[PDB]
């Protein structure tokens, strides 16, 4: 039959804390810099 | 200490396209899974926020055994337009994530999508529903979610409107 948790938004937040990634969070923000410094030499601001 | 989740949920990264061949590419990645609410807090500790991303990025977060893609699957989106609570879209994304890995917004709910687009930013809550009555209360406990006080940032698109260049909505709230 059915089965369910559920936790509310507060205690969501409740148990909110360097903390471990199981991901390249170094890269994976690198990537975005750099998308964004192409996208604003791209961009004719003026 | 652990706090399971409900299901397990994978963060998706769409990548802008720098050049007109990337477009040629799967620019959409997945980053990384979750099932704890430990887990869950990590990643969004080491991501840049909503608010940092280049223009055409998007962000999905759907349960594990689901893409985030036909026209005519069943359901549709819940499309969330930012406007002047554009300021707010870190905390409102964060409160969305929240509500949906939490199943409280759920009667069910396969995935939400933040998209960066010049001019106004949106959330999309992807559900599997069809019938007025839940979509209306989704969509109503979205709407809590959000805090929104006024009408006409929240949208429902059936999954057919996707086929059309200028989809219309069947729900506005
Ligand atoms: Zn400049
Ligand atoms: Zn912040």
């Amino acid at each position: 039959g059915p089965h369910m948790i559920k936790y509310t938004i507060d205690e969501l937040f409740q148990l909110k804390p360097t903390l471990e990634v199981n991901f390249d969070a170094v890269e994976f923000r690198a990537i975005i810099e750099k998308v964004k410094q192409l996208q604003h030499l791209k961009e004719e601001e003026f | 200490v652990k706090h399971p989740l409900n299901t397990a949920w994978t963060l998706w990264y769409t990548k802008p396209a720098v050049d007109k061949s990337e477009s040629w590419s799967d620019l959409l990645r997945p980053v990384t899974s979750f099932q704890t609410v430990e887990e869950f807090w990590a990643i969004i500790q080491n991501i840049p926020e909503p608010h940092e991303l280049p223009l055409k990025s998007d962000y999905h977060v759907f349960r594990n055994d689901v893409r985030p893609e036909e026209a005519n699957a069943k359901g549709g989106k819940w499309s969330f337009q930012l406007r002047g609570k554009g300021a707010d879209i870190d905390e409102l994304w964060l409160r969305t994530l929240l509500a949906v890995i939490g199943e409280t917004i759920d009667e069910q709910i396969n995935g939400v999508v933040l998209s960066i687009r010049k001019g106004g930013n949106k959330f999309a809550l992807w559900t599997a529903s069809e019938d007025k009555e839940p979509l209306l209360r989704i969509g109503g406990k979205f709407k809590q979610v959000l805090a929104l006080t006024d009408d006409g940032h929240l949208e429902f698109f059936p999954h057919s409107s996707a086929n059309g260049r200028h989809p219309q909505p069947s729900i506005t709230l």
